[PDB]
C-alpha cells in the first residue's frame, strides 16, 4: 500500500 | 516511540490520547493547549487510503494518562468533542503538508497535577529553540519498533533538530517548510524516533528564559522507525500558529 | 488556560527536574 510517505 | 524509556508520572501533562473502545485501539496522541482546545496532527482524523475519516462522536479525547491498556479512574479526564477542524491546505495526496488540526472539547477541562496546557511558541522562543542540534522531547503510546509491539505506559524520547539541507537529502518525498525533521545522524551513533501510533502527539521544549515547555512539532510521519540515514518529520507548530490562532479566534 | 501554559505541578512548581531534561538544555548551551 506504500507510496514512500508512513503516516504514524 | 523507539529507542526511548518509561515517563515519569506527570512529566507530560499536556500529553493526549485519542482512543476508540470498539474496536479498542489508540488512534493517535494529541496535546492539551488550553482548557477547551487539543492540537493532532490532520491524518489521525482524516486519512482516506486508510478509511479514515472521523466525526465528533467518533472520537474521545482521553487527558492525564499515564497506562496505555488501563481506565486510571483517579487521574484521567475523557472529553468528548465539540468540533474539528482540519487544515484547508493539508495534503494527504502526497506528502502530509500541513498536516494539523484542531478539537474544541465540548466543556472546560480544569488543570491538575496530571493535566496542564503545553505553551505555543512566540517568535523569539520558536526562532531560538528550533536550531540544528537542539533537543526536543516526544511522548506517545505508539510502536516500540518499526513493525508491520506497544508499550503499556508513556514513553518519552529526547531528539536533536536536524539542518534543512539534511532533512532534505534524506528523502524522496518533497518536503515543505511547514515540517522540520529530528533524530540523530548515521555518524552521531545514537538512536531513536517516533513511530505508528504516535502522530499528533507533541515534539516540546523547555525554554531556560521562563522554565516553560513549548511545543515546537507534531510527530507527523517517516519512512518506516529508527532508521540509519532517516529522520522523524514534524509539523512546523509556529509556522501555523496563525492559523491556529485564526480557528481559536473565529470558533472559540 | 494560557496564563499557565507549559508549567507541571509535580515538577517545576515543586523545584524538582525530570530525569533527562538536562539533556535538553546540555544542547542548547553547549552540545559538545
Ligand atoms: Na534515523
Amino acid at each position: 500500500q506504500e507510496d514512500q510517505v508512513d503516516p504514524r | 516511540i523507539v529507542e526511548g524509556s518509561d515517563a515519569e508520572i506527570g512529566m507530560s501533562p499536556w500529553q493526549v490520547m485519542l482512543f476508540r473502545k470498539s474496536p479498542q485501539e489508540l488512534l493517535c496522541g494529541a496535546s492539551l493547549i488550553s482548557d477547551r482546545w487539543v492540537l493532532t496532527a490532520a491524518h489521525c482524523l482524516l486519512y482516506p487510503p486508510w478509511d479514515k475519516n472521523f466525526t465528533e462522536n467518533d472520537l474521545l479525547v482521553r487527558i492525564g494518562k499515564h497506562s496505555r491498556t488501563r481506565y486510571e479512574r483517579n487521574i484521567e479526564k475523557i472529553s468528548m468533542l465539540e468540533k474539528i477542524y482540519i487544515h484547508p491546505r493539508y495534503n494527504w495526496r502526497e506528502n502530509l503538508d500541513r498536516d494539523i488540526a484542531l478539537m474544541k472539547l465540548k466543556k472546560p477541562v480544569a488543570f491538575s497535577d496530571y493535566i496542564h496546557p503545553v505553551c505555543l511558541p512566540d517568535r523569539e522562543t520558536a526562532a531560538s529553540l528550533l536550531q540544528a542540534g537542539y533537543k526536543g522531547r516526544v511522548t506517545g503510546w505508539g510502536n516500540l519498533k518499526e513493525t508491520w509491539g506497544q508499550p503499556s505506559v508513556l514513553q518519552v524520547v529526547n531528539l536533536p533538530i536536524v539542518e534543512r539541507p539534511v532533512c532534505k537529502d534524506s528523502t524522496r518525498i518533497r518536503i515543505t517548510d511547514n515540517m522540520f525533521c529530528a533524530g540523530y545522524k548515521p555518524d552521531e551513533g545514537k538512536r531513536g524516533d517516533a513511530c505508528e501510533g504516535d502522530a499528533g502527539g507533541p515534539f516540546v521544549m523547555k525554554s531556560p528564559f521562563n522554565n516553560r515547555w513549548y511545543q515546537m512539532g507534531i510527530v507527523s510521519w517517516g519512512e518506516g522507525c529508527d532508521r540509519d540515514g532517516k529522520y522523524g518529520f514534524y509539523t512546523h507548530v509556529f509556522r501555523l500558529k496563525k492559523w491556529i490562532q485564526k480557528v481559536i479566534d473565529q470558533f472559540g | 488556560g494560557e496564563a499557565d501554559c507549559g508549567l507541571r505541578p509535580l515538577f517545576e512548581k515543586k523545584s524538582l527536574e525530570d530525569k533527562t531534561e538536562r539533556e535538553l538544555l546540555e544542547s542548547y548551551i553547549d552540545g559538545r
